RNA sequence: GGCACCUCGAUGUCGGCUCGUCGCAUCCUGGGGCUGUAGUCGGUCCCAAGGGUUGGGCUGUUCGCCCAUUAAAGCGGCACGCGAGCUGGGUUCAGAACGUCGUGAGACAGUUCGGUCCCUAUCCGUCGCGGGCGUUGGAAAUUUGAGAGGAGCUGUCCUUAGUACGAGAGGACCGGGAUGGACUUACCGCUGGUGUACCAGUUGUUCUGCCAAGGGCAUUGCUGGGUAGCUAUGUAGGGAAGGGAUAAACGCUGAAAGCAUCUAAGUGUGAAGCCCACCUCAAGAUGAGAUUUCCCAUUUCUUUAAGAAAGUAAGACCCCUGAGAGAUGAUCAGGUAGAUAGGUUGGAAGUGGAAGGCUAGUGAUAGUUGGAGCGGACCAAUACUAAUCGGUCGAGGACUUAAC
RNA sequence: UCUCGUUAAGGAACUCGGCAAAAUGACCCCGUAACUUCGGGAGAAGGGGUGCUGACUUCGGUCAGCCGCAGUGAAUAGGCC
RNA sequence: GGUAUGAGUAGCGAAAGACAGGUGAGAAUCCUGUCCACCGUAUGACUAAGGUUUCCUGGGGAAGGCUCGUCCGCCCAGGGU
RNA sequence: AUAGUGAACCAGUACCGUGAGGGAAAGGUGAAAAGCACCCCGGAAGGGGAGUGAAAUAGAUCCUGAAACCGUGUGCCUACA
């Protein structure tokens, strides 16, 4: 553990804002369609945070054009310019898998303003 | 090129250009050449390498005498490496992870994790019989063979002890070499439980 | 992961509403198809006024799946449903409009017309 | 499945080669001198590691 | 890991609570090897809670220690009854205030007649 | 089909499932000759068995038709391989009915619904794992490789090049790349699964005297998550290059036979095949191999004995703590010359805000104290507990003949 | 091997046959087809509600608020066409 | 009729026990205590049949009890309607 | 005494069967009990002595005491077949 931790500490980002499942974040994802590179904003609710150290990931869920879409990112990926916290949600559990079954008004999360 | 280390564990690393790749951490505290074998004496050329200093009370007079020529403490793992430039090696010389460079293509050998007595489904990837429709044939190894020989042919695969086998993974990529930590990062996964002996050699197919 | 008898929503206005996978193309024993793979399918439910109609054997490209896809940056994408677009032999969509988001993996398979038509490419 | 042939005296004896008891780990109690199982309390004097327990 | 001791989880938890309290009350008991090697951790985790001495620790211990009489004395009257839980926090807790772990020892004894089961003595200190 | 030779003090019958294995009269892939072979596709014959050789609809079916694929979707043998391995739909046991035949009981020259599949493996065989002794002094490691096993498949796209070829249409050989299918070896960092002494929510009832806080039972009561471990559907890798001898085939030079001729001498090319190359096992390889290192020539009695016996040496084990190992043995990590396990103290994963208070509210409840409390297996420290004390076993090395 | 619990994506592709399992399941309310011997078919089907706390009641509700992923929060009570 | 082989093998008949103390030559198995657990339209309380001494008390441990046994619906001696 | 009655012995018994009915096994210390006082190990069983006896390897499962079967000692042989 300590040795693997030391090998990877160099690549941990330090610009991670404090966010937890249920918060709404805007993820600034770098996309490449060829030579050019671009930022595509994926905004939605964090439904999952798992792992530790360099292997930590999180999942953001949004409903686009009627279809639920989940994106999982490595927390420390350089391919994400910025993780922006839009709103703080009030939830009661670490994993928000139950939102997958809900839609529209039922899937709403109350803001808490941390 | 070759070295002996211990399997520390698996993690992941971001490369340049942002790709995420799994790596296995192999820690190889410098190995010591204990003996050089030549055609003149042994009939074949090889170097005998020692890794992982061992406490004195865990060693023997025969073992302590063997490593005396190299002038080192007792070593837990002793292996031979063939097809090298013997003249470039001598007893007591140290081999460090910096022998390998990032981007080198290697072969990694280890002892697969033990699994104990296992059935032919897990051990040999065989197919179950149906689980319903009156079936009383679920995890059994299949017909032992035709009637005519009045016997079972060899290599009829059955249950038995699984794992604990030498396995070599070929054409793995060395991702990083942290010499101050005596650590080599290998892309992908390799055989063996954590803390088990791992042998890194330059890829034979290269 | 789409296999024979797997049923998918239709993400276009070709006329078909639901298809059933007849074949995963691309090899003798291939069992599974994922986003960007082409399947042979039957139309099980069709819009009454549509061009493609019930009972027709069609080819289609998977554009979203519950088991989505992994990208090289260690990120993943998953969708809430399995949807396909009916294509002609040259990969052009049979219909005129694509519905719902589409995986970016269609680009590297060169389904450009679908990608250009999709309201969103994630 | 039933025995096709009865097992001979010799064959039965050979099978029972490894059917035996062993008496391992007896040494003298350091307190009373009677034999005892190592790492066990002496059943005679009740001592262990030089102490009454 | 943890031994299953030939019981179901609920049966095993009941037995560990029974034997753990037996040890708290008697401070010396005879059991089989397997049970002793499991009780040594449960009993010393109870002692750790007793050393904490706070209400939260008391209530955690209360979920495991049985509701059994640990002693009766004439300290003030002939009706001073102390529970297993109270001995844990009144007596045993302060007893091991300065020992850091290792509140029990196991002494291997003879096997049991009807079983050949390897018996031991598990006791405090 | 013929015969009636083994079996009627019983050799279980179709199809399917599981497991394959072999032949080659080869389905695919590899090599080649002829072509009524322009090219691209083909035809036909030769060599070739290394690997590969799909999933569905109908039917008990085999077969076959069909759908959709595929490089292909080969043909056969193995008691039409495989029922002490499975299935039991079909094969008319007893029931019942239809058509039909019969005066009839009944029956089929036919159909229909329903109908008990036993066996604790002794031996050989097979797959794993130990003990013994051997290997010629006794030990601890490292090894060579006799021999054996595994692996062996293939698509598509780009480039050469719209070039050679062709009136057009179409459209290459060889060479160079990329990327897949199937299969397969490992592994759990990732995505997921599981996770019955991890966390939370919640129902009924019951117990801890009551409140509060908790325990028990209800499938782990149910529900939502989830660590280690084990895992795929997840991840990584693999069948890469290359030699040698050949098949069909093609020669070269060359005579018999002034010519011709691949052959007779001589000499070459030539396949996914053979032997290597790659992976694994491997000297019980009784032919018992080699190398490095350690112990070192003891005592007594018999005796010229390769004597018997006794302490030991190097060393190993008993026993004990264990795990990365495991049915048990075994293996490996340790035994105070100590971190081997437990505990303890810090962490972490995980859960998601403990209890006790306080504030608000009529209240359910919310906020706060405070990312709190809890926290199996994960990490790091720490001799607090237990690995105490001891015992057993284990050499003194034959002879003959070279040489030195 | 048996008995039991959970399973990614798919969802009968299994198989002689959905065998087995899964799912349905209580109560209240809305609603309920062909056909019929007019009784039935029906519990057809297909839907909604269910906890807690106050206020208010024509005593069945109504209004309001509150908590959870989920309120016949466990157990036991049709799968349908 | 005796005795083998298979074997020291199958099996030991649907479920929770734990510890302290006692008794004793000897106890996982007998007694006592404590907590725990199981049945409770019952695994409770009666009673007909059937059995026919199995009831009680004191002793016993050959056999019977699928292990053990100091215990028993067993054995011995007394009694009981 | 596997004969001879089914029954030499508490046999038409035990045992089986609702019943009719079926139906066993089982003889031998010694001349005489002189049936091993007493001692020792053991809770007992059982042994070892000491005795009785011509003999107890005649000790009541008692004359003789075969074979299968089970074991102990060891002269020779056996771990490349
Ligand atoms: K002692
Ligand atoms: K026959
Ligand atoms: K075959
Ligand atoms: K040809
Ligand atoms: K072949
Ligand atoms: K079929
Ligand atoms: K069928
Ligand atoms: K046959
Ligand atoms: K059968
Ligand atoms: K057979
Ligand atoms: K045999
Ligand atoms: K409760
Ligand atoms: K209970
Ligand atoms: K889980
Ligand atoms: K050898
Ligand atoms: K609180
Ligand atoms: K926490
Ligand atoms: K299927
Ligand atoms: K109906
Ligand atoms: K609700
Ligand atoms: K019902
Ligand atoms: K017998
Ligand atoms: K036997
Ligand atoms: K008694
Ligand atoms: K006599
Ligand atoms: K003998
Ligand atoms: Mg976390
Ligand atoms: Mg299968
Ligand atoms: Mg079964
Ligand atoms: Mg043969
Ligand atoms: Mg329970
Ligand atoms: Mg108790
Ligand atoms: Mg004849
Ligand atoms: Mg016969
Ligand atoms: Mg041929
Ligand atoms: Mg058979
Ligand atoms: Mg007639
Ligand atoms: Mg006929
Ligand atoms: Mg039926
Ligand atoms: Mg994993
Ligand atoms: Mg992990
Ligand atoms: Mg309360
Ligand atoms: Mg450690
Ligand atoms: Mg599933
Ligand atoms: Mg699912
Ligand atoms: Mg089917
Ligand atoms: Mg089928
Ligand atoms: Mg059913
Ligand atoms: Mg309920
Ligand atoms: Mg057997
Ligand atoms: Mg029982
Ligand atoms: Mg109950
Ligand atoms: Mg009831
Ligand atoms: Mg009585
Ligand atoms: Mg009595
Ligand atoms: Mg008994
Ligand atoms: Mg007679
Ligand atoms: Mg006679
Ligand atoms: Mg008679
Ligand atoms: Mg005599
Ligand atoms: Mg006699
Ligand atoms: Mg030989
Ligand atoms: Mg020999
Ligand atoms: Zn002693």
């Amino acid at each position: 553990n300590p040795l693997i931790q030391e090998l990877t500490q160099e690549q941990l980002r330090t610009d991670i804002p404090a966010f937890r499942p249920g918060d709404t974040v805007r993820v600034h994802a770098k996309v490449v369609e060829g030579t050019r590179e671009r930022i595509q904003l994926f905004e939605g609710v964090v439904i999952k945070r798992r792992g530790a150290g360099i292997s930590e990931t999180y999942t953001v869920r949004k409903v686009s054009n009627g279809v639920g879409v989940e994106r999982t990112f490595p927390l420390h990926t350089p391919r994400v310019a910025q993780i922006e916290v839009v709103r703080y949600g009030k939830v009661r559990r670490a994993k928000l898998y139950y939102l997958r079954a809900l839609h529209g008004k039922a899937a709403r999360i109350k803001e808490i303003r941390r | 090129k070759g070295i002996l280390g211990k399997k520390v564990g698996m993690t992941q690393i971001f490369t340049e250009s942002g790709e995420l790749i799994p790596v296995t951490v192999v820690e190889a505290t410098p190995n010591v050449v204990l003996q050089v074998k030549t055609v003149e004496t042994d009939g074949y050329e090889a170097i005998q390498v020692g890794y992982q200093d061992k406490r004195e009370v865990l060693s023997n007079k025969p073992a302590k005498g063997h490593v005396a020529k190299a002038n080192t403490a007792p070593k837990r793992f002793i292996k031979e490496f063939k097809n090298v430039e013997l003249g470039e090696y001598e007893v007591g010389k140290e081999i460090k992870v910096d022998v390998f460079q990032a981007g080198d293509v290697v072969d990694v050998t280890g002892t697969t994790k033990g699994k104990g007595f296992q059935g032919a489904i897990k051990r040999h990837g065989q197919s179950r019989g149906p689980m319903s429709h009156g079936s009383r044939y679920h995890r059994r190894p299949g017909s032992m063979g035709p009637v005519a020989p009045n016997r079972v042919f060899k290599n009829k695969r059955l249950a038995g002890r699984m794992g604990g086998d030498r396995v070599t993974i070929q054409n793995l990529e060395v991702v990083k070499v942290d010499v101050e930590r005596n650590v080599i990062l290998i892309k992908g996964n390799i055989p063996g439980a954590k803390k088990s002996l791992i042998t890194i050699k330059s890829a034979v197919k290269a | 992961m789409i296999q024979q008898e797997s049923r998918l929503r239709v993400a276009d206005n070709s006329g078909a509403r639901e298809i059933l996978t007849i074949k995963v193309l691309g090899g003798s024993g291939r069992k599974t198809a994922n986003i960007g793979d082409v399947i042979v399918a039957t139309v099980k439910q069709a819009t009454p006024g549509g061009v493609v109609k019930k009972g027709e054997v069609v080819k289609a490209v998977i554009v979203r799946t519950k088991s989505g896809a992994r990208r090289a940056d260690g990120s993943y994408i998953k969708f809430d449903e399995n949807a396909a677009v009916i294509i002609r032999d040259d990969k052009s969509p049979r219909g005129t409009r694509i519905f719902g988001p589409v995986a970016r993996e269609l680009r590297e398979n060169n389904f450009m017309k679908i990608v250009s038509l999709a309201p969103e490419v994630l | 499945a039933v025995p096709a042939r009865r097992t001979s005296k010799a064959k039965k004896a050979k099978r029972r080669t490894h059917y035996k008891l062993t008496i391992k780990g007896l040494n003298a109690c350091s307190n009373c001198g009677e034999m005892k199982k190592s790492h066990h309390v002496c059943p005679a004097c009740g001592h262990y590691d030089g102490k009454d327990v | 890991s943890y031994r299953k001791l030939g019981r179901t989880s609920s049966q095993r938890k009941a037995m560990l609570r029974d034997i753990t309290t037996d040890l708290i009350i008697n401070e010396r008991i005879v059991t089989t090897e397997a049970r002793a090697k499991e009780v040594r951790s449960t009993v010393e985790k109870m002692i750790t809670l007793g050393k904490r001495g706070d209400l939260h620790a008391r209530r955690q211990a209360a979920t495991f220690v049985r509701n059994e009489v640990a002693s009766v004395r004439e300290e003030d009257e002939s009706i001073v009854v102390e529970s297993a839980l109270q001995k844990l926090f009144n007596d045993l807790g302060p007893r091991f205030a300065e020992r850091q772990g290792g509140y029990t020892r196991i002494l291997k004894t003879e096997p049991r007649r009807g079983d050949a089961a390897p018996m031991v003595v598990i006791e405090f200190v």
